[PDB]
């Protein structure tokens, strides 16, 4: 038995969707934003954005599109989830009560069917004839938009083109027509089909197969005035319409791939394009009246507007205001000006919505209060990379990618691993793209070692190729200025980082694990463990130990250094000569990627969820394997809850908990960790960390929860996991089952189905976990429904009774729960 | 290098053309089945591997008739202890060819089957007839999505597809294209807490091409056609022709993920460089540098002798510490055009295999060695520097 | 149960047809063949020794302590130590 509780401390901040329309009322303009499981609804005003409504769904929002059927006042919202929950929602408001009622819903998953390589693709007919879904290769699912179709009954159509890249619904066609780019052994081609709902099949398209460029990746349907479609690849942008086929290869777009678009003018005269590196261009379609009124396309033009955040999605609001939704960095509201500025940019930032972005590492530090903790995270990537100090948000921009972070109280500063991309120069060296933290440092230094300077492989890098330089930044804990930046060797990749005191030495060092990464060398055969000391504003190399592999992880192990070099878990001692001395080795069947420790227990793991539990035998002086559990599945992070329980995150955004059976009968069962917890979290965990963001409370007053483990995810969501008792767990489980009956789910998605452990192979129900969000939602509902929940419910307020539970006893319990984060 | 790699797979030594079937039988995953086992079969069958058999015993002939009339599937037990007939896993075999002949007044049956599904043995139950059944649980093939499939950004989904393969030996052997492949496929590695080269070690296609680079060292047939593209089929086809002992093969059969199977096969191909005598454990017979493919299946394939014994023969160029017994003969030669001579270990006299010598001067190779897998033992090479003996433990 | 036994090589067969057909593989020089590898021998005892070398394969075993030696004279020298 597990008994665990998980709650959201910070909602997902990364924006993955954004669409404009008339969702609330046909008059005012609305902007809908999709942050994974959250949906935000704003009204577009002349000043900025007016928050109207925020809702949460029981599923990851994959598709989100607005559409107004024939004979409807305002627009409806179609949403598909990762678990293939489709639904049509409508905005309804009565006086001052806002509710997103579910007009239709249903699951559109197909038992058997290979998911496509380009992921789920959802489109809707311009005249709302149907909803076309591309979920599995070789099949095209169709949901007919009829007033009778309430369950969303859909049918598949045989698709001869297996490898479909992008697909859209065309404008101005007699019958609903789809246009899509696909790839076969002869290259990529754009093709059209006519979807017949009567025949329930495909028919010849207006203009069938046409050859496109090799990297053709994006398809855009042009509205009625123009018609046809626009195919965007890596080097060229083409427009196709029946007989005419115009193409331009502007050099201004060659340096990066365009990955997102959005329509400016409703007639299709202008479009916004965003590339991977944040660049924002304007694609213009010139008109040609042709006198009688046929309006044909004359020419195509691309004009670089400027630079924004790395845009996942774009949407033009109005009056030159553009919303940039970002996954790697903060979201933006930017203004487009006509005359540009002195630098030449036509874009001007307006608002910066904080996005914790991909939290790759984090730590908890007391800092100021000397009582409650604060959370420092490495967020963002590339020029969006930064540090975030969350209090119970302070941003420190780095303009390069942060990887690992650790705090050193002795020196009152943090040590952070980071990497910056540079490009091979004609002279032979490398040149930076932009001034980042590693370059704009007060003190600087480079690793001048002799281990690999003489032991190096012969090779050369061509001009233009990108190479990342790794650095260790020493950053003040108060001002957060880059005090020092130490650059590592060429072709050296820094993986692990710790700050601790080793052996009798009273000094606190920064220990970094590295690995020599060469292109021709698949698995690393060289690496270093470098022990630095920061003092007097400078970082000096105290010790250097070479290793025959990659130092994936390191942990402080009872005054000794526990490192992982490929398959080996090694244990070093800090000699009086200030050098690392090998004391123990343990060779495993897996790659020691994840390394955690608790006292004398060591938890080892690899990328395929191969959990291993070892123990250091002090009297013998060697390692001993206690147990293991090998179930193939992609694992992202792991952590040790207590002496017997171990928490981890595996594929499909799932959390699991294994347990060590101690004092059993058979050695066989003793050496096996039983899977005692499964729970679909919906987030991709990248780092677990013991700690809490609330006041630890001096006077111990019987805490209901034991333990505290925060975790950071890719969508910026921060979560907290804790342990419960069997009584509390059973009570909260019954209470969840009771809440599900009275609570109203957006899209009418079953909570049981949402939180159930799910992978493409097996999908089991959730166990050993308490959804803290569902439990804490009890305080935000009406009192009659609270009474419904506690109806015929027995509660224990302390030893005796065992009495009829009131809504307010449970309110007290839930308010106590809400004080853990 | 002009034999004809299509000759060994035909098993022309078995006689006239056999009656062939086109139907296929597959049981549901995790389902329970009761399948008959052939008494004298001692091989460890791998899915996709061809198994030829000559049955003389009346019990075996009757059982094979009954099978030909039913689903044509029998169970090949992977024996951990062959003496006491212990088995925890196994593979199903589907008869796809048979010939029922009454020769010189005795009735015999020749069969060509192929491995289908792995299974866990739940019960071994020998009827009063002397023929036994197996209560069995079909083991499912674990197919995992791309390690990047979860973290891949929606904007970058359209960019994951690559524009065809170079399939030019020099262009693909040049690591520039693989630098490009790693940069493109594992870009979203920046979102996670690990780099790209890590995920490359768990990538089906990367591992499959690393294995292709080793298989080209054994055969000059291009991957364009001969090798499969599916990771399951590729992993099984590689496992079928790896000269390892029965315990390693059992451990490899226990793997359910194609990723782990490909990784273990790469690790075996890189570590075990020597092949010694299993009885000696120390007498070296050959090395992986001499392994070469004389058949389309690869360097190693199963063949049946005139008396029904099955030998997984591995074809190598050179071999040492072997004494030849008798004189060459072409009778029932598994390689038409070559004559075989019994080969024993110089130390222990274990039948290690045979020495095949061409019958025509124009044939190439003029001589090679066919070693039976049951008599070989994979071995790591003693380090050139004795002071450096790093651990070479089995890795997967 | 195998009631038909060959006089020359002593193999057990099920029916008289099997034995009759088996008896023609003998007709010739070195008639004793091994089914495992095909080694021919001029006498039955040599073939039995060979087929024994196929199994446990222990060459010259000691009857008093169970230690095996590579050569006959080595085994004699060892036997003189008990
Ligand atoms: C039912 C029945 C069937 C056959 C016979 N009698 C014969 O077959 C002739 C005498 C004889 C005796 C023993 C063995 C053999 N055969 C061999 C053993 C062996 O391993 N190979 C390899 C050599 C390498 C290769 O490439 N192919 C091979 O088959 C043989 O040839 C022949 C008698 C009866 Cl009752
Ligand atoms: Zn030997
Ligand atoms: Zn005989
Ligand atoms: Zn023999
Ligand atoms: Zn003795």
């Amino acid at each position: 038995m597990s008994y665990n509780y998980v709650v959201t401390a910070q909602k997902p901040t990364a924006v993955n969707g954004c669409v404009t329309g008339h969702f609330t009322s046909a008059e005012d303009l609305n902007l809908l934003i999709a942050k994974n499981t959250r949906l935000e609804i704003y009204v577009v005003t002349a000043e900025g954005l007016r928050p109207v409504k925020e809702v949460g769904m029981y599923g990851k929002i994959a598709v989100m599109e607005l559409f107004r059927p024939k004979g409807e006042s305002k627009d409806l919202l179609f949403i598909l989830t990762a678990k293939y929950n489709a639904c049509i929602l409508e905005y309804k408001q009565s006086g001052e009560s806002i509710d997103i009622i579910t007009r239709a819903h249903g699951n559109v998953q197909d038992r058997i069917g290979r998911p496509s390589e380009t992921g789920i693709i959802g489109i809707i007919d311009p005249e709302c004839r149907m909803i076309g879904l591309r979920l599995y290769d070789g099949l095209f699912k169709v949901i007919p938009l009829d007033r009778d179709n309430k369950e969303l009954k859909a049918f598949n159509i045989r698709l001869e083109e297996l490898h479909v890249i992008d697909v859209k619904f065309l404008y101005g066609c007699q019958a609903p027509t789809i246009c899509f780019v696909y790839q076969d052994p002869q290259g990529r081609h754009v093709k059209t089909y006519e979807v017949s709902l009567r025949e329930k099949e495909f028919n010849k398209g207006p203009w069938k197969q046409e050859n496109v460029e090799a990297e053709a990746s994006m398809v855009i349907a042009v509205p009625e005035p123009f018609g046809g479609a626009i195919i965007i690849g890596q080097e060229s942008i083409t427009y196709h319409n029946g007989d005419k086929y115009l193409a331009i290869a502007p050099p201004i777009i060659k340096q990066s791939t365009i990955v997102c678009h959005n329509r400016v003018d409703p007639n299709g005269s202008r479009y916004l394009l965003g590339d991977m590196e944040g660049r924002l261009f304007m694609l213009l379609l010139e008109k040609e009246e042709q006198m009688d009124g046929t309006v044909t396309l004359k020419d195509l033009r691309v004009e670089l507007l400027g630079e924004t955040s790395i845009a996942e999605c774009l949407t033009y609001l109005d009056n030159g205001v553009v919303f940039v939704g970002s996954r790697l960095g903060d979201s933006q509201l930017v203004k487009l000006n006509v005359d540009s500025n002195e630098q030449g940019s036509y874009v001007v930032a307006m608002e910066t919505f904080t996005n914790l972005g991909p939290i790759v590492d984090m730590c908890v530090v007391d800092l100021e209060r000397q009582g409650q903790g604060q959370l420092v995270t490495c967020s963002g990537a590339f020029k969006e990379g930064s540090l975030r100090i969350i209090r119970n948000i302070r941003t420190v921009p780095l303009y390069e990618s942060p990887r690992k972070i650790c705090y050193q109280e002795v020196s009152q500063c943090f040590g952070v691993l980071s990497s910056r991309i540079e490009v091979q120069d004609t002279s032979g060296g490398t040149t930076a793209l932009r001034p980042s933290a590693s370059t704009q440092a007060l003190s600087s230094s480079v690793s001048s070692s002799k281990l690999f300077s003489s032991s190096t492989a012969p090779h050369e890098t061509s001009f233009g190729e990108e190479v990342e330089v790794h650095n260790l930044l020493i950053i003040d804990q108060h001002t957060f200025e880059v005090l020092h930046a130490h650059q590592f060797l060429q072709n050296e990749y820094a993986l692990s980082l710790v700050s601790c005191k080793l052996g009798k030495d009273p000094n606190t060092y920064f220990i970094v694990g590295t690995a020599m990464v060469y292109p021709e060398e698949a698995e690393p055969k060289q690496g270093r463990i470098v022990v630095f000391q920061y003092s007097d504003g400078k970082l000096q190399t105290v010790a250097e130990k070479e290793v025959k592999g990659a130092v994936y992880s390191m942990v402080e192990f009872n005054g000794k250094l526990l490192a992982s070099i490929n398959s080996t878990v090694r244990l070093y001692e800090w000699t009086t000569e200030k050098e690392l001395r090998t004391e123990c080795n343990h060779y495993n069947n897996i790659m020691a990627l994840y390394l955690k420790t608790k006292g004398d227990f060591i938890l080892v793991g690899d990328l395929m969820r191969s959990v291993l539990l070892l123990a250091y035998k002090p009297m013998e002086g060697n390692f001993e394997e206690i147990a293991r559990d090998f179930n193939p599945n992609w694992m992202s992070a792991v952590e040790i809850l207590d002496d017997d329980n171990f928490l981890g995150a595996e594929n499909a955004f799932n959390l699991f908990v294994c347990q060590k059976d101690s004092a059993a009968t058979t050695d066989e069962e003793r050496q096996h960790l039983q899977e005692v917890g499964l729970f679909h979290l919906g987030e991709f965990v990248n780092v677990f960390c013991h700690g809490s963001l609330v006041m630890q409370n001096l006077g111990e007053t019987s805490t209901p929860t034991q333990g505290s483990v925060l975790f950071g995810t890719v969508n910026g969501m921060i979560g907290l996991v804790t342990s419960l008792s069997e009584s509390w767990y059973n009570l909260l489980l019954d209470m969840q089952n009771r809440l599900n009956k009275v609570i109203k789910s957006v899209g009418k998605i079953e909570h049981s189905f949402w939180r159930s452990f799910h992978t493409e192979r097996k999908t089991e129900p959730a166990t050993g976990f308490i959804d803290g969000d569902l439990i804490e939602s009890f305080l935000d509902i009406s009192r009659p429904k609270m009474q419904e929940v506690v109806a015929n419910l027995q509660y224990d307020d302390g030893s005796g009774m065992k009495r009829e539970a009131t809504a307010d006893d449970l309110i007290k319990v839930v308010e106590e729960l809400t004080r853990i984060h | 290098i002009n034999f004809d790699t299509s000759l060994p797979t035909s098993h022309t030594y078995l006689g006239a053309d056999m009656e062939e079937f086109h139907g296929r039988t597959l049981h549901d995953d995790d389902s329970c089945q009761v399948i008959p086992v052939l008494p004298q079969v001692m091989m460890i069958l791998i899915p996709g591997q061809t198994l030829p058999l000559q049955l003389f015993h009346p019990q075996e002939v009757s059982m094979v008739r009954n099978l030909i009339q039913k689903d044509r599937t029998f169970a090949v037990l992977a024996y951990s202890n062959v003496q006491e007939r212990e088995a925890q896993f196994g593979t199903t075999a589907e008869i796809y060819a048979y010939r029922e002949e009454q020769d010189f007044g005795i009735e015999i049956v020749k069969v060509k089957a192929i491995g289908r599904q792995r299974f866990k043995v739940l019960e071994l139950r020998t009827q009063s007839d002397g023929i036994q059944q197996a209560k069995v649980q079909i083991l499912p093939e674990c197919v995992l999505p791309s390690t990047m499939s979860a973290v891949q950004l929606e904007s970058l989904n359209k960019c994951q597809i690559f524009p065809s393969k170079p399939v030019s030996r020099e262009d693909q052997c040049s690591y520039k294209w693989w630098q490009k492949y790693q940069k493109r496929k594992f870009h979203c590695a920046n979102l996670t807490s690990w780099p790209r080269w890590l995920y490359s070690l768990y990538d089906a296609e990367t591992l499959m091409d690393r294995i292709k680079k080793q298989l080209r060292e054994w055969d000059e047939n291009l991957k364009d056609d001969s090798l499969p593209s599916n990771p399951i089929d590729f992993s099984y086809r590689v496992a079928a022709c790896l000269p390892i002992d029965d315990v390693l093969r059992i451990q490899l059969l226990k793997i359910g993920s194609a990723i782990q199977r490909l990784r273990c096969e790469l690790d075996i191909m890189n570590k075990c460089t020597s092949l010694c005598c299993k009885q000696c454990q120390e007498t070296e017979i050959t090395t992986k540098n001499e392994i070469f493919s004389l058949s389309l299946c690869g360097p190693m394939a199963a063949y049946v002798n005139p008396h029904g014994y099955v030998h997984e023969t591995l074809t190598v160029y050179k071999a040492c510490n072997l004494n030849l017994i008798g004189r060459p003969s072409t009778e029932h030669s598994w390689f038409p055009g070559y004559a075989w001579t019994v080969a024993q270990c110089k130390i222990c006299a274990s039948h290690i295999g045979w020495k095949f010598t061409a019958t025509k001067k124009d044939m190439s190779p003029q001589k090679f060695w066919g070693l039976t897998r049951s008599a070989l033992l994979p071995t790591i090479p003693d380090t050139e520097d004795e002071i450096s003996p790093d651990k070479v433990i089995l890795c997967l | 149960n195998g009631k038909l036994k060959c006089d020359v090589c002593g193999m057990v067969c099920i029916g008289p047809n099997v034995l009759m057909v088996h008896k023609r593989s003998h007709t010739g020089e070195r008639p004793f063949h091994c089914n495992q590898c095909g080694a021919s021998f001029t006498q039955k005892g040599n073939l039995l020794r060979h087929i024994k070398l196929h199994s446990g394969e222990k060459p010259f075993k000691c009857p008093f302590c169970s230690y095996a030696c590579r050569r006959r004279d080595a085994l004699t020298g060892h036997l003189r130590t008990h």
